[PDB]
């Protein structure tokens, strides 16, 4: 039910941005974690790249697009999103999953910095607006007042370019009604992916996770998504009554999985993992999109942008592994090396031995891509997990 | 010339003897600077050395414990030598976080160097509104404050005000050099050129300048010359290896002219007028452009390079391609077209301080050397 309710509203979000086009609408492409409510105030059509690449990669139609940007010149060294997109702009679309060129960009780079370079090309080829929230990296511990008064003056910029763009005025009413939409849904993101953590077995298969995660994404600020995760909450409660789950097969491991899905090839490892009986029951995603502060609070809204995990230094990055393990009450670690995701790789070797210091649990790691089908070995896949497995069996042997 | 010159390699070849001896000297510290932008104006301000750090030739081994193999090459030299221990001499090292990679370098850098203090920098992308201008003089109050806590006593403003003067006065010397040695290109080899350029890391700027004058002086009472071979321009990161400059001449083809992030990039623009010295540097990052670290949605870099190789008549433009860098990545299809519009040709070559091997290099520059005759 829930189910089929998510997707079609996912599908929705993609016509309503067409009939936009096709009449005199602008529509505009965005990063993921860039500030929605700043658009959704002048009832703007808002796209994501991210999602459309994830998407075309599960359909296995992602490689054809990656060759065209680098025949282009773009170098296989880059993201695979940025090339995925990079094609489907010179291809003029794709049929496994199609979307509308843009008018108008939205860039934050809390979650990256490559995001800049990516959205510095689409703006000069294509001669549309870019809107830039520039979140530097945190060294210490808080925010700096210097960083909560670059953020709220750029806030100001954002808005200024948006009554251009929409040829609307800014209106403060409305403003504060999507602060409240957004900050509910926030709070019910947090508390529906967190349910694993405290239910033996989980209520879901963890994968589960990551196909709900689209909605939050591009639609915060939306009443129709309330009312979709209140119905997504009630089954998986019951759930938790009945002892049913998506899982297939008996949980007899449970673990917590860094980074996101090698897309490509998601069936394959939802299957396997269940064959040896683990379930992801720890994540750190729930953490990503709350995004929390009092209503009409500014200084607050700021803030929260800019301490999303990927964004805060190398402690604070640790303590949200090491909870999510003691939380989830999990058995082991199993770690992703993503080629495309050089902020995320380049501190994994230092952070997976502090986890693994402070928790005492056993751990293990497979290379691969979230959207490039290259970069990925199933017989690799399968020796690694077999090895972990092997010794969080000889564990519980012994208690 | 053969004097200056001497002087000049000593301290290029042997940076550790050349930062002791200012030491004892002096009796004051010196501070390391991370590749592309630092305010050297205010270390130099405190009576201190600002030295650069641009990696080197070496082979991995310390380093794995904390990358990967895909961070990139001058990043990777700059962690091993670290963690070798070739840094000690410094009392501290400022590294801005201007990408992904220097970013989880100065994460890393905390916990496996300990003894060398960490100053946190970075710049703002939106650079050109008066608010981020105000973000960056915060910035560089911090700098401040923790570059006291190293030295042990105050930096003072009239103090800044004064070193940003000598820093301009270097750049304007070294503009001239620019243009002699394209008066003088048979005399003035790629490794001649490299050398007299990036000495300029390892000593006070005054002494630096002294130097080019003099070398300028010695230049300009030679006839000029009529270039016997090709004329290139060299657009990346950097471009200081024997080997590679070796290959250059080889082809017999001069440099006279490069938008290399460790040579030009650094003098091409001057340090504005003001009364408040912080604000002056900050206005700098405002004005700068051409770089591909450097927020411009409009990327100006192309149009920059085909305004200069005009003026000089130059007859091409080679890629100096830093392995597994990606804002240079990101750059490259965009600019390249530019250049090629306006009918200059254009080379690929790849820049890897871990090589091994460079037969490749070699045959593609000499059928880029060969066709640039024929035309
Ligand atoms: C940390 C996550 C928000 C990054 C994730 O969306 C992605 O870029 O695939
Ligand atoms: S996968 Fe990593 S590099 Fe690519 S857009 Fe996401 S955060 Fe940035
Ligand atoms: S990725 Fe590129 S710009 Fe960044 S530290 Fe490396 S060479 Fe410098
Ligand atoms: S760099």
């Amino acid at each position: 039910e829930a189910r089929v309710v998510i997707n079609d509203l996912l599908a929705e979000q993609y016509a309503n941005a067409f009939k936009a086009k096709e009449e005199g609408r602008p529509v505009g492409w965005s990063t993921s974690v860039f500030p929605q409510e700043l658009a959704e105030v002048f009832d703007l059509n808002v796209l994501y790249p991210e999602n459309q690449a994830a998407g075309v990669a599960a359909k296995k139609g992602s490689l054809e697009l990656c060759e065209i940007a680098e025949s282009k010149g773009y170098s296989i060294d880059l993201c695979a999103y940025a090339r995925t997109n990079f094609g489907l702009l010179e291809n003029g679309g794709c049929e496994a999953l199609d979307m509308p060129a843009p008018d108008f960009l939205l860039c934050c780079n809390n979650i990256c910095n490559q995001v800049i370079k990516w959205y510095e090309n689409i703006s000069r080829e294509l001669d549309i607006p870019l809107i830039m929230i520039d979140t530097t990296f945190n060294n210490e511990d808080e925010v700096t007042q210097s960083r909560i008064d670059y953020i709220k003056a750029q806030f100001e910029e954002a808005i200024k370019q948006l009554e251009i763009i929409s040829g609307k005025k800014f209106d403060p009413k409305k403003f504060e009604e999507v602060m409240k939409i957004s900050a509910e849904n926030g709070r019910l993101w947090k508390y529906s992916m967190s349910l694993p953590a405290d239910s033996s077995p989980s209520p879901m298969n963890g994968f589960d996770l990551f196909t709900y995660m689209a909605v939050i994404v591009c639609a915060r600020g939306k009443k129709e998504t309330t009312e979709a995760f209140k119905l997504l909450i009630e089954e998986l409660e019951d759930n938790m009554k009945t002892g049913k789950s998506s899982f297939r097969g008996e949980e007899k491991y449970r673990i917590m999985m860094e980074g996101i899905p090698c897309w490509p090839y998601i069936g394959y490892k939802m299957k396997t993992l269940a064959k040896f009986g683990v379930n992801m029951t720890g994540s750190v995603y729930p953490h990503a999109w709350a995004l929390q502060y009092e209503v009409n609070d500014l200084d607050g809204m700021a803030v929260a942008y800019s301490t999303m995990f990927n964004n805060v230094n190398l402690d604070r990055m640790t303590k949200y592994r090491v909870d999510s393990l003691v939380e989830g009450k999990c058995d082991g670690a199993f770690y992703h090396m993503n080629r495309s995701c050089k902020l995320m790789s380049l501190i994994q070797y230092e952070m997976q031995r502090r986890a693994a210091e402070e928790t005492g649990l056993p751990y293990a790691g497979f290379d691969g891509d979230q959207a490039d089908p290259r970069a990925f070995t199933n017989a690799q896949f399968e020796t690694r997990i077999q090895g972990l497995v092997e010794v969080m069996e000889e564990r519980k042997k012994l208690n | 010339m053969e004097a200056i010159l001497s002087k000049m390699k000593e301290v290029v070849e042997n940076p550790n003897a050349a930062v002791k001896k200012y030491k004892s000297e002096t009796g004051k510290k010196a501070i390391g600077c991370f590749p592309v932008y630092c305010p050297e104006e205010i270390i130099h301000a405190a009576g201190m050395l600002p030295v650069g750090i641009w990696g080197g030739q070496t082979e991995l081994d310390l380093a794995k414990q904390y990358f990967p193999a895909f961070a990139c090459s001058i990043m990777q030299s700059c962690l091993e030598y670290g963690l070798k221990g070739a840094y000690d001499e410094l009392s501290g090292v400022i590294i801005p976080g201007m990408c992904d990679t220097l970013i989880c370098l100065g994460q890393n850098w905390k916990s496996a160097v300990p003894h060398i203090k960490y100053i946190s920098l970075v710049h703002p992308q939106n650079r050109k509104l008066e608010a981020g201008v105000k973000y960056l003089i915060s910035e560089y109050k911090g700098v401040k404050r923790e570059l006291e806590e190293i030295c042990g006593y105050e930096i003072e403003e009239a103090k800044i005000h004064e070193s940003i003067e000598v820093y301009n006065e270097h750049r304007k010397t070294m503009r001239d050099f620019v243009e002699v040695a394209y008066k003088h290109s048979n005399t003035i080899k790629p490794s001649i050129r490299s050398l007299v350029i990036k000495s300029g890391f390892f000593m006070r700027k005054e002494e630096h300048t002294e130097l080019v004058k003099d070398l300028i002086a010695k230049l300009n009472a030679m006839p000029e010359e009529v270039c016997s071979g090709k004329k290139v321009l060299l657009t990346g990161i950097l471009a200081d290896s024997k080997d590679i400059l070796d290959i250059l001449e080889d082809n017999n083809i001069s440099v006279v002219a490069d938008d290399l992030a460790q040579e030009t990039r650094q003098f091409r623009t001057d340090v504005p007028a003001g009364d408040d010295a912080l604000e002056r540097l900050a206005r700098q990052w405002s004005n700068i452009e051409g770089c591909s670290l450097a927020y411009d949605p409009k990327k100006k870099r192309g149009s920059l390079i085909v305004d200069e190789v005009k003026k000089k008549d130059i007859d091409g433009v080679i890629f100096c391609m830093m392995k597994f860098c990606d804002p240079e990545e990101y750059d490259y299809p965009l600019v390249r077209k530019d250049i090629e519009d306006s009918g200059i040709p254009t080379l690929y070559v790849e820049i890897d301080q871990q090589t091994q091997n460079n037969e490749q290099a070699r045959t593609r520059i000499q059928t880029f050397a060969e066709m640039m005759s024929l035309a």
